[PDB]
């Protein structure tokens, strides 16, 4: 699955599309990670 | 990279006639 | 004709005029100062060359003088210890000779010298009037104390023995041979003179049976290469890159250590350039140095490109050369990816269409045509010895990816892929030989000796990657599940993986008992790792944590297995045989 | 009827660049004509003409222009085209790519000269496969079979088993319940590619009518183009002009158009894609299609090329231009050679055009054509589903889907799964095939009407 | 099964190796008897050159052929020794027949500087003015010719005829 | 070794096309000769002669064709190739692209004339590099610190303060106080007239030109002048290292503007352009002026090298930054996420490395510290990088004490130890202590980069 046409400006668009989700990942990774120790530490309590 | 090689080859054709 | 003129120079290329009976890829020398060069296109009674070093200041009228040869090495006494460049020239000797720190780009000066005196002795039947055919063990001459640098017939030539010389002290330039054909008696010295682009021809190919044993315990067990084998390792920064290398010149089984640093860098040639001359070597009586039984291809980033695209074929000829004397090549290439580079500059000179991302159509042709240079091989010539040429070329893609027109096309190419990892180097994990991505497409072929000679090995590496690769997929639910909600059965396979990864790979290469195992260590320490692993099977299936609280000298045991001396040979398989007892014994418990 | 003229030689080179000689002064030159070449040390190249300009000839050698002369090198024509020696005897050895015994042989006797490029087979005169070839293979006769007289590519990488399964369909090739002459072409291969196809052919006893040619990495890469020409010319002969059935084996089909790639750059050739030729779908339709069965004749030839796909692609030019021209492709695939599967056939991107033919009553039985694509379809619905369960969980699936689960696990290691000599029957693959449809309910099986579901789903 | 399967695989590849040897051998004997067949046609067409009517007759056109084929102003016809009388008549015949067909005209001598080898059995070769094209007509190049495009007919002329055809 | 013959005048020009002129009737060309050009108005120019074709000499005037007549103009073939007239008289002088001075003065005397492109160094004599270059920028000297033969470019972009910080570290090296021969050479290429007029305004007017080599070039004079600048800048800096023995520092900018000097004179040739537009041997070409460097066997002298280039469009895919990176030994970042945060110098040290850090850091050449506060803070900015996102998403209140200690350090990490201010010359003793400083806000235990010989004096102050 392909989106857009290669322009050489294209490239700079899907990397800074590409950045985004990238750092997609692990803002909301360790999002997953804070309610998942208090998710652990809640059923210890 | 085919159609600058190619002028260029053109190019040494009239060159050696002329 | 003998010499030609220059009538114009554009750049790299000079279109030389006066060049009637001149060939094509042949050298010849430009200019006054005597550039070298190499003639790539003839048209006519004209032919352009392209030269290999900087036309500045050529005139329109100088000589250019043919040599009648292409790209060529000379092969003969004086060549180990050495350091040459891609086209073969002596930088240790040209330095002594100048008495300068550059080179001075109109220097002719001989690879091999003809002032030291070697001492040479016949072959001790080799009468004179005796027929004699190409490939023929001729003479030995004594380069060093481990080195006897047979001196051979060319494959080219034949005849009938009409003198020889007697035992003595000659040099390089002094006629040794003489032989007899239907027209003329030709004449020739020790030294021998062939093209860098054409195979030495050779009796038959034959299948490698022999493994290499590099000294590493990943390397020699889990994948392993065979001399006359084809090997590939990633080239990155640092993982283990030197330390592989250095051990393979160390402890390997292999008579000669050839190493092309092809294109490679300013500063990391010159760590190899001091660091190889002050490596030791263990010989069956007292420590000598790696140099008496290596030879160096040296060429940096600031070198002619010509000469680092010919860098990899002067050292696979040299390669060849020592392996038709009967000994066991083997060659590290460092680093391919350089050299890829050097033919994107050659066929970007010529203005060749780019095939795939730069580099030309001919890339994956140059690759196979080295590759398979390498194997184990019966020499041509009646004394029927046998010889092998290793080759383990290094590969430095862009960005750690192995998705590259020069990796993609190296791994279609050579069987064992040692894969050494960034971040195992980044956790001291040494050595960092990933295991996951690592091959080794070697193993039938290993198969067949380790019957006759190693027996119970084979079944030992099968269940022990069928540990590593369930380690892996069971250590991604820990993190999601827990070690709580785990099966019995699993929880053993985990700590003797563990087991594994701390004694079996993990190999410290400075404490002096570790630089180099030999064999049934490694055989040794697999076989009570596994027998454990296998007793815990029924014992389980007959509780995990009285056996782990309990085992703990005896685990102890399993994880000093590493620290037995040199000065413990056989004592070793004694200790190994007394240490599965005791296992024995708490099994029942 | 006989040339008998004497050949001329000239000493009349006039430019030498690349692989391209251009010889001046020749008289009435001739396009694809051959030639020898003579150097000044005496070793001898042949050559092609590939362009013929008045008095000019430009030639290109086969073996490479290095160290070419120009007063002293010597170019002998001779009056035909490239002709290859073709018997019936040339059959039972091995040959070397260019033309040359390699077994320490004699040359053939040469029954007949063929020339190499062939000429195209009339399309009236030409009849459709239909008798089904039984390989042994369940991802091979029973979802994609072949046909005799069918050509299909094997779809493989670097580094995949395309090598172990091209020997395995030679050995268990055989018709639906006398032999294959089976010619083979080594193309760019290793050292130990082609022992091991020596020693495969030399094991099962078939070395009496294999015709090997083997063209090794260190040969040149010009001879890489007359390779499957010589290799196809003589399958022409065995089986249009000798009666036998013929099967042919192209590896590596990806080393041919990598040469072509090379000889094509080299002439300043206008490029397709990735710097291949624009003519290389020509090129290898005039190897491809040289292939079937003709009306007057009893004997056929079908072709199985294998090709190597650079970085997993199917759509690199090398597997694109085959499958236009070929009759449907088997994907041997790499994620399920990891999983340690024998044949790792991913049956989604395979394909077989005539095996709608080859299946039915009279060929097999009734259920052949019915339970095929219904095992491509829950394999394609329950892989689809194998994506969404890595992507949301395992346990919130429909309840459906849980059998497709079950499905995959079931067909990657009890279907195609079977051992480097195992040769299941056509009927054997079928009865496996059925268990595991058994698993489905009989109304989620939608491909296959109720009128076949009664004599086959209840057993 | 370790020690069965090796040894039923290697007597397997050893009753296969004999066939390759056995048929290796008879190929091979099939070579000796068309080589001699060369060798002998060698020795029988010496027998022609002893003769010379029969030989001259055959060097009259066979110079003529040269002639046709190279088809240059300046020609350099190039002999054995013994027969440098022989071809001198063959040469001078061979002139106004050159002028009927063609209408440049020729201008040919004979090489006395160099001749063919003594080995040779007869025959001539004919160069251009430059020394650069050549056409050789010797009797072993005219054999060769011959041998090439008659391997068809002198097989199943000379052995039996395969079974399968068309 | 004198040439004595005297030199043709040549009224024969035949073509004039670009900056190329075609000359007919030469007497035996040389390939890089120099020659003169006379103009009908009597203008001088000079010039490289390009390719020479028997009888032909194509030669391109530097300073461009226009006003180049056919039947009046006059060429002066000097029959020698460009040569640098060099001394150690050229410290403290502002030379021009070509040769000429700048700042009103004499010819330089020129006690040897050395050739422009040089000779390759042999690789056996090369010896490996050891000891230290202090920059005076805790970014460089603490983080990424620098050897004696290293060479290291500067990866910037447009608009960032690559030149800011190439007039500093020219303004404030030295070699270690360690308790002697230091040079600089600054090559500025294809810089404005605000660039040109800032770097001489520095180093002259700071004190620093007793031993700056400096030499403009601007985008006026011609492009030619670009090629034939750092060949210029490494002869002197071939002749002050190794030929008067001493540690020589050479900072070359823009070395991206040096490859469009090099893809102009390429099309001039009719040369097809290789990817991108550059040419195919920029690699042998980038080759010939980044591997003079290192430091040999029987001689005092090093040479260093900084190269400075810009990359187009933030992207290291592109080949002025591929193709050095290949070749040079460690790379130093210049970002524009700290420049808009106004923090000079703005250099991040997570992306940045220097492969030779390792042997210039030690006992006996900085203190032995060095391989331990550098490894620890990296580690602790690498880790604070982390909290400082949790603090955006999770909660300034959820995260614990010491990931709010991480946050205090990365505050004053940016602000104390990288962030300088442009005329602040710390030292590598000053640098460490400020590292001291900011590694001992944590605890001890923390602190696993640093071993205990080391920890338990310099922890405690």
């Amino acid at each position: 699955r392909i989106e857009i046409f290669p322009s050489r400006m294209a490239q700079t668009i899907m990397k800074a599309r590409l950045k985004g989700a990238q750092t997609g990942r692990n803002l909301l990774k360790k999002k997953s990670d804070a309610l998942t120790l208090r998710f652990r530490q809640i059923l210890k309590k | 990279f085919y159609r600058l090689k190619k002028i260029q080859e053109k190019k040494k054709i009239l060159k050696e006639k002329s | 004709s003998t010499f030609g003129y220059v009538h114009g120079v554009s750049g790299p290329v000079v279109t030389a005029c006066d060049m009637a009976g001149a060939a094509m890829y042949e050298l010849v020398r430009v200019g006054h100062s005597e550039l070298v060069g190499e003639i790539i296109r003839l048209e006519g009674d004209m032919a352009t060359i392209q030269v290999y070093e900087e036309t500045s200041g050529v005139s329109v009228g100088d000589p250019v003088l043919r040599t009648g040869k292409p790209l060529s090495v000379e092969l003969g006494p004086g060549i180990m210890g050495a350091i040459f460049d891609g086209i073969q020239r002596p930088l240790s000797d040209i330095s002594s000779q100048t008495q300068s720190i550059y080179i001075p780009r109109g220097v002719n000066v001989s690879a091999l010298s003809r002032d030291v005196k070697w001492d040479f002795t016949p072959c001790k039947n080799l009468r004179v009037g005796s027929h004699i055919t190409g490939g023929d063990i001729y003479g030995i001459v004594n380069e060093n104390s481990l080195i006897k640098h047979k001196i051979m017939l060319p494959p080219r030539n034949r005849g009938t023995v009409t003198y020889i010389a007697p035992p003595g002290n000659y040099d390089t330039s002094d006629v040794v041979l003489e032989l007899e054909f239907e027209g003329i008696k030709e004449k020739f010295s020790m030294v021998q003179v062939w093209p860098v682009r054409q195979v030495r021809p050779v009796t038959e190919k034959l299948p490698a049976n022999h493994p290499l044993l590099t000294g590493q315990r990943v390397l020699d067990a889990l994948f392993p290469c065979v001399q006359g084998g084809t090997t590939a390792i990633p080239g990155a920064f640092g993982c283990g890159k030197t330390v592989i290398s250095q051990s393979l010149s160390k402890y390997s089984n292999s008579d000669v250590i050839i190493y092309v640093g092809c294109g490679e860098r300013g500063n990391e040639m010159s760590e190899v350039l001091r660091d190889f001359p002050e490596l030791t070597m263990e010989v069956d009586g007292k420590v000598e140095s790696i140099m008496k039984r290596t030879a160096l291809v040296a060429n940096t980033s600031n070198m002619p490109v010509a000469a680092r695209e010919a860098s990899i074929y002067t050292g696979i000829t040299l390669s060849e050369y020592f392996r038709d004397m009967g000994y066991h090549v083997s060659m590290m290439a460092d680093s391919t990816s350089r050299w890829a580079e050097a033919l994107r500059e050659i066929s970007g000179r010529l203005a060749e269409m780019p095939a795939d991302s730069g580099y030309p159509a001919y890339l994956g042709a140059r690759l196979a045509s080295f590759y398979e240079r390498a194997g184990r091989v019966k020499c041509l010539g009646n004394p029927e010895r046998e010889g092998s040429v290793s080759i383990v070329g290094a590969v430095s893609p862009p960005g750690g990816d192995f998705s590259d027109p020069v990796t993609s096309a190296t791994l279609g190419i050579v069987q064992v892929f040692w894969g050494l990892d960034k971040k195992l180097a980044q956790r001291k994990h040494f050595p960092s030989v990933n295991w996951l991505i690592s091959y080794s497409k070697y193993m039938r072929a290993l198969d067949e000796y380790y019957d006759k000679h190693f027996t119970e090995f084979v079944p030992l590496r099968t269940k022990a990657k069928e540990i590593l690769q369930e380690e892996e997929d069971l250590a991604e639910i820990v993190q999601l599940v827990g070690k709580a909600s785990l099966a019995e059965t699993d929880k053993i396979t985990l700590e003797v993986a563990k087991l594994i990864k701390d004694d079996f790979l993990q190999q410290n290469g400075y404490t002096p008992y570790d630089r180099f195992c030999p064999f049934y260590k490694t055989v040794g320490m697999l076989s009570n790792m596994i027998a454990f692993y296998d007793m815990a099977r029924r014992a389980v299936e007959t509780t995990w944590s009285i056996i782990r609280e309990h085992m703990g000298e005896i685990l102890y045991k399993l994880s000093s297995m590493k620290f037995k001396d040199p000065v413990k040979d056989g004592e070793a398989k004694i200790k190994a045989d007394y240490a599965q007892l005791l296992e024995d014994m708490q099994n029942a418990f | 009827n006989y040339l008998s003229q004497p050949r001329l030689t000239y000493k009349t080179v006039s430019g030498v660049n690349g692989p391209l000689v251009i010889l001046d002064h020749v008289k009435f030159p001739r396009y694809a004509e051959i030639v020898h070449l003579t150097l000044p040390d005496g070793t001898k190249r042949s050559g092609q003409v590939l362009e013929v300009s008045g008095s000019k000839a430009v030639v290109q050698v086969f073996e490479g222009t290095s160290g070419i002369d120009a007063k002293k090198t010597s170019c002998e024509f001779t009056g035909d085209i490239l002709r290859t020696p073709v018997s019936e005897d040339m059959l039972g050895r091995v040959f070397n790519g260019s033309g040359k015994p390699i077994d320490r042989g004699p040359v053939v006797l040469a029954e007949d000269f063929l020339d190499i490029m062939g000429q195209p087979i009339n399309p009236q005169c030409r009849i459709y496969p239909e008798e089904m070839i039984q390989t042994g293979i369940s991802a091979i006769d029973g979802m994609n079979s072949i046909a005799r007289g069918q050509k299909i590519p094997i779809f493989s990488a670097a580094g995949l088993p395309h090598n172990e399964i091209a020997a395995q369909i030679c050995r268990q090739a055989g018709l639906v319940k006398e032999n294959f002459a089976i010619v083979f072409a080594a193309m760019g291969v290793n050292m130990e590619t082609a022992r091991f196809f020596k020693s495969d052919f030399e094991e099962n006893g078939s070395m009496d009518n294999v015709c090997l040619f083997l063209n090794l990495a260190n040969d040149p890469t010009i001879e890489r183009i007359i390779t499957p020409r010589l290799a196809l010319t003589t399958a022409e002969f065995l089986a249009y002009q000798c009666e036998k059935h013929v099967l042919v084996i192209l590896t590596d089909m990806s080393s041919y158009a990598e040469a072509l790639r090379e000889v094509s750059a080299a002439r300043e050739e206008v490029p397709g894609r990735r710097g291949f030729p624009g003519y290389m779908y020509t090129d290898l339709a005039t190897i491809y299609e040289r292939a079937g069965r003709v009306e007057g004749r009893n004997g056929s030839i079908t072709q199985i090329p294998i090709l190597t796909m650079p970085n997993d692609d199917i759509t690199h030019p090398i597997p694109d231009l085959t499958g236009y021209i070929t009759e449907g492709q088997i994907y041997v695939d790499r994620q399920l050679h990891n999983r340690q599967i024998y044949p790792p056939i991913n049956v989604l991107p395979s394909l077989s055009r005539l095996m709608k033919s080859a299946i039915g009553e009279g060929m097999t039985r009734k259920d052949h054509a019915d339970v095929s694509n219904q095992l491509y379809a829950c394999y394609a619905i329950g892989k689809d589903v194998q994506a969404m369960k890595a992507v949301v969980g395992e346990e919130a699936l429909t309840s459906d889907d849980l059998l497709y689960l079950e499905f995959l696990q079931k067909f990657e290691r009890n279907f195609i799964a079977q051992g480097p000599y195992e040769n299941r029957t056509v009927y054997e693959t079928l009865d496996i095939g059925w268990q595991l449809l058994r698993i489905f309910p009989k109304e989620m099986l939608k491909r296959i009407p109720q009128s076949t579901l009664s004599e086959f789903y209840p057993r | 099964e370790k020690k069965e399967k090796q040894i039923e695989q290697q007597k397997k590849i050893q009753m296969s190796n004999l066939m390759n040897q056995a048929r290796l051998k008879v190929l091979r004997a099939r070579d000796d008897l068309i080589t001699d067949l060369l060798n002998e046609a060698k020795q029988r067409l010496s027998k022609v050159v002893k003769d010379t009517t029969r030989y001259q007759v055959l060097l009259d056109g066979l110079v003529l052929q040269g002639l046709y084929q190279l088809l240059e102003p300046r020609m350099i016809v190039r002999c054995r020794k013994q027969d440098f009388p022989l071809v001198k008549a063959a040469v001078q015949k061979a002139i106004p027949v050159y002028k009927v067909a063609t209408k440049r005209d020729v201008d040919v001598q004979i090489d006395q500087e160099a001749y063919l080898p003594e080995e040779i059995a007869g025959g001539v070769e004919i160069y251009n003015g430059d020394r650069k094209i050549k056409v050789s007509n010797t009797l072993e190049s005219r054999l060769d010719l011959i041998a090439q495009q008659m391997m068809p007919e002198v097989r199943g002329a000379l052995f039996g005829a395969n079974a399968n055809r068309k």
